């Protein structure tokens, strides 16, 4: 049995080899304990405030909405230490690892952002961090790899298979199965086997909590909708969580549409995938007709996850949250628009969320609406990607 | 059924079972079928066969390579089932067990998967990433189609897990590489087969002495395949010698 | 005459062609007016808080000081929007431009950070921004150049002379002399002709004000010393200002020592230069025996300014502030040390300040001291520079 | 002194002064000396000479290039003063004015700079980046060494500035390209010379008609130097024709 429900409706679960169940059970118990421990909450709050920079600003973007009846605010996770929301939960998980008496952290990464976040948290808290990364990725993300090593993390290139992250996702789990007594597996999103979807949500919940307090202070009411991009689902569930019980507040998740849903080259498993069982959970995923896990695609490496957190699939199923998709071109236009009109360079991941908000505004300019977009990260890292594409188009 | 008959027969002969594991379609459909017939002719008492999956978070390098080779040959689950039907048509009594990953079983419906297993003649299914805690739908569908649901019993398994494995499993209990063997018998669990790391004859004899009904060997088998890729004939020759040596240790 | 003293002792002044005096006088009057305008202060505070992310954290670095009696805090300007303290004052100057009824901004840049800061401020406040930059620089700072254009700024390459920033510093002034009625020259540091050294200090003063409040809250007393790197002098005077009257608080400015003072390849004019008159001010500068302006050098492009703000020269002269230098190698070691021990990647500029704090600690490990280092910026931009140097050394 | 004599003489002849500007040492010490003698022989009434400076935030492209050429020739302030001594030894009455940047005057001491000017025979000094507000030390040192401190009077100059320029300046008032000319005379200011943009004979005549005592031309002169770099002789020929044409317009 478990202390908490591993499922969100039909989605979720703990689909891992038997050998890993003790690790998950230990983690769940430690988490439940931590959540009721005033001392743990205080330490976490202290790191978030004095090290990471919380609370993050809620910026009103007046230039972008000129001429319309849309009022747009951006929750500034791009101002968090590290440049992305990932920092919030890695700090929490690092504290959980220490609570369990562990001094080692195991992680894996694709775009490299989670690897960097894991490395910075481990350096701060004195944890020995080892990060598995696909050989192909280690080649395409040289900058992030150097950041990880600069911060003392051991970056382990794994050549097995199509050396994508799935080869390191497994490499990490294999390691963890035989070292979980002294090492904690720092999963990077609100997905995977229970208790991870729950832990990641709770350790990202402050995004929504702050947004609520800030919007009430600034507008005297809740948003008509909060919008967030969805790769694995952590920044979105972090923004959504505190608003779930506020039925008047729309929850909009934006999956990457890549070159277009009809092309098959996208990363929108929640709305265009098929429910399957992988990565320790039952959730919608990109898969072939006979069950092989398909490859996802997006201009933004950060949204290139082939599945999605179970709680999002559940919220969608009951109609509490709505999910849509935004193409590479729509994300790129949003990226350029925010740069020119607000002086903020958004992560291409976050640009997908902004792009949908821009669509909501532009499609119905006379519709009065108060919207909050979760600006999950900054886009300095995407400058070269955007540059190359623009030049290629003269 | 086939497992019960096998173990009953082995017991009457006071010997353990030797069960090799290989990936269906590795390095090709044709060569894989030949490899399997060689394993059987060499002395294999039962078989554990894997179906190539794209995202298998449980197999090591040797096996990971096997899947890559199979996929390079264009092997699909449908072709694997065609192979299984053929294998059963050639060998009517040898127990055949599959090593699966949950998505391939869940994909077109759990019930349909086990129904397909029953029609081709498969005897058991071990779903690598389905712990006893999530096993209900799988073991129920398995039993409805006369398929034995196999469960892994870790070495650190607590009493509750031992009882669950003993109650839910059929065919044989997959024991990861003693007193657990005694406790499993106490709970009337399916005969135990020790697996993981078994690559030498002495390990097979040790497993039987410890009280296990036999031993499973995979990586050692697959390694022989990948080292003789350029020499199909020598590959079969090597496999025959290895299997015969391992089987001899069980007598 | 002027409303405020253009001098700090013998240093400062308004050494510009007569044609530019009306522009300086207009600016001084507008500034004095703004400083007494509650509405201006409120607007500035709002942008700093809700757009830039102030207040920035004051991070206690316990790992770095282990085994010593030094307590070290880092004022986190690296968490400010833009990644550096420059953002504070460009927002203030942009507001001053608007107060004067101007809709255009003129700026110049070398490392590119000030150009980027000027561009983001202009985009946010609806100002037409044009940035002069040396052809050679536009070549070595492709990333920053693209950021500037992404934000709508017009980047003008000037080939004249050794196309260093001095060619664009002048190009900007020439433009301003004939367009000051509609355009404001956004100077990038606490130097140049009055009123700039004063304006930049006041628009960076919140760094020190926050630090004081934060350190009192956390330690119940003032720091034994605040340490900051000195290129032009803005982040340092911003940190120093509110502590000037607190005589017990040491003020330590760190100039770049480059390859070593004795090599002549450095950027430490305050302590190793000679007083001269250039860039509209009387201040110490890198110059030849016969008065030609010498070239400065530092591993950090941001500290490559050949002179220094007049107020720093003054504070040094009277003994209120002490100035030292840190070499490329010392800065590099500090950079790597902060990454590995605190999970923070500091700007190479800021690394000079940290390096001196590390020296203060290491040289006298049993000396009880409470130190604050102004972490003027983040160092993601310096990853390649550090990488190349490390590899070159195997 | 030389300016007073020149303007007195020009007045008796009812003509204006034509004053060319060039950078000392451009494109070389030798050619620069030849250029200057040609300017004088062609009709220059006075000279304005620049000393190459590394960071001159006041000169345009044409002049910026002149400094680069001079620096490429290794020209230094010391060599410029050697040139000035020679120029004065050859031409005893022509007024010679320097266009300087503050650091070169302040470098080895303001007093020492003006003392050096006096010893070589310089008549005036205009420090480009020293507004009247910061001029005290400079004009005082200038007067102590019988050097005329020159000040720029912008076209938008308010009454207070006009009065200051009239009181502080000597030799001539540098008027940037009328009623100001009348106001300057009202305040007993030094004779006005219009500068900036003067590149044609008609501009010289217009300046004199407006009431100015003459006109200064630089860029037009320097442009002739940079366009005939490969032909020293043609350079001097062109300069002679230009200066003679401009001087003729002042008669
Ligand atoms: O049966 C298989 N192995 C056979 C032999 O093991 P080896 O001889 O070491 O390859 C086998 C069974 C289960 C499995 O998944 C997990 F590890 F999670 F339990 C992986 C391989
Ligand atoms: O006397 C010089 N110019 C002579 C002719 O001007 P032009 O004919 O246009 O080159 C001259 C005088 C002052 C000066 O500095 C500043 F602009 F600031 F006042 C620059 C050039
Ligand atoms: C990692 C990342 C994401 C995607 O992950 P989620 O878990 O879906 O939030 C989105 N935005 C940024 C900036 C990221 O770094
Ligand atoms: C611009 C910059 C500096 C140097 O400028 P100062 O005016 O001397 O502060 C220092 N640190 C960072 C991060 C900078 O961007
Ligand atoms: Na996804
Ligand atoms: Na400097």
């Amino acid at each position: 049995t478990t202390l908490l429900n591993p499922y969100f409706g039909e989605f979720g679960g703990m689909y891992v080899p038997q050998i890993l169940m003790p690790a998950l059970n230990q983690l769940e118990e430690a988490f439940v304990r931590a959540q009721k421990d005033p001392e743990f909450q205080a330490q976490f709050a202290d790191l978030l405030k004095n090290y990471a920079g919380r609370p993050t600003a809620l910026t009103k973007c007046q230039n972008i909405t000129a001429g319309t009846r849309t009022t747009l605010y951006l929750k500034r996770e791009d101002l968090l230490h590290g440049g992305a929301h990932k920092t919030n939960q890695v700090l929490g998980q690092a504290l959980l690892a220490k609570r369990m008496g562990k001094s080692e952290i195991i992680a894996e990464t694709g775009a490299g952002q989670h690897g960097v976040a894991s490395a910075l948290a481990s350096a701060l808290l004195g944890l020995k961090c080892r990060i598995y990364m696909g050989a192909k990725d280690v080649e395409r993300q040289s900058p992030n790899v150097f950041r990880m090593r600069l911060m003392g993390a051991e970056v382990i290139p794994v050549h097995s298979g199509s050396a994508t992250l799935k080869d390191a996702c497994n490499e990490a789990l294999r390691d963890w199965s035989g070292s979980y007594e002294t090492a904690h597996y720092m999963l990077g999103t609100a997905a995977g086997p229970h208790p991870y979807p729950t832990i990641v949500r709770e350790f990202q919940r402050m995004i929504g909590e702050e947004t609520k307090a800030q919007i009430l202070d600034k507008e005297g009411r809740l948003p008509d909708a909060v919008i967030a991009c969805v790769g694995g689902g952590s920044n979105a569930i972090g923004m959504f969580a505190d608003f779930i019980n506020d039925t008047s507040v729309g929850l909009i998740g934006v999956e990457p549409g890549g070159h277009g849903i009809e092309t098959g080259e996208h990363g929108a498993p929640l709305k265009h995938g098929r429910v399957g069982i992988y990565f320790g959970m039952k959730a919608p995923m990109m898969q072939t007709a006979d069950g092989q896990i398909e490859e996802s695609y997006s201009i933004s490496a950060g949204l290139d996850f082939p599945s999605v957190g179970p709680q999002h699939a559940y919220l969608n199923s009951i109609g509490r949250a709505d999910y849509v998709s935004i193409t590479d071109d729509e994300a790129l236009e949003a990226f350029k628009t925010l740069c020119r009109h607000e002086g903020i360079i958004p992560a291409l991941e976050s640009s997908h969320a902004l792009a949908h908000a821009l669509k909501m505004m532009r499609e119905q300019p006379e519709k009065e609406q108060l919207l909050v977009v979760n600006l999950s990260g900054r886009g300095d890292k995407d400058i070269f990607t955007v540059h190359d594409i623009l030049k290629a188009r003269g | 059924e086939r497992y019960e008959n096998l173990f009953a027969q082995l017991n009457d002969r006071r010997e353990g079972a030797f069960v090799p594991f290989v990936t269906l379609g590795d390095p090709g459909i044709e060569q894989s079928l030949k490899i399997i017939d060689t394993l059987i002719d060499a002395g294999a008492d039962a078989l554990e066969l894997g179906v190539p999956f794209s995202d298998p978070l449980a197999d090591g390098p040797t096996i990971q390579n096997a899947n890559l080779r199979a996929f390079a040959a264009g092997v699909t689950p449908a072709q694997c089932f065609e192979m299984l039907a053929l294998i059963r048509e050639k060998h009517p009594t040898i127990p055949i067990g599959l090593l699966m990953y949950a998505n391939l079983v869940f994909n077109n419906g759990i019930d349909a998967f086990y129904a397909r297993c029953e029609q081709v003649g498969v005897d058991s299914v071990l779903v690598a990433d389905v712990p006893v805690e999530e096993s209900a739908p799988f073991r129920q569908a398995a039993l409805r189609h006369n398929i034995a649901p196999i469960f892994i019993c870790p070495p650190n398994a607590d009493d509750d897990l031992l009882r669950q494995v003993a109650s839910y499993g059929r065919g044989y209990t997959y024991l990861l590489s003693h007193h657990l063997i005694e406790k499993l018998k106490e709970y009337h669990a399916a005969p135990a087969l020790q697996g993981f790391g078994i690559s030498s004859p002495e390990q097979v004899s040790a497993a039987v002495r410890a009280g296990a009904a036999g031993a499973i060997s995979g990586s050692a088998i697959v390694k022989i395949i990948e080292k003789n890729l350029a020499s199909p004939k020598q590959m079969l020759a090597e496999l025959r010698s290895f299997v015969s040596a391992m089987k001899a240790a069980s007598r």
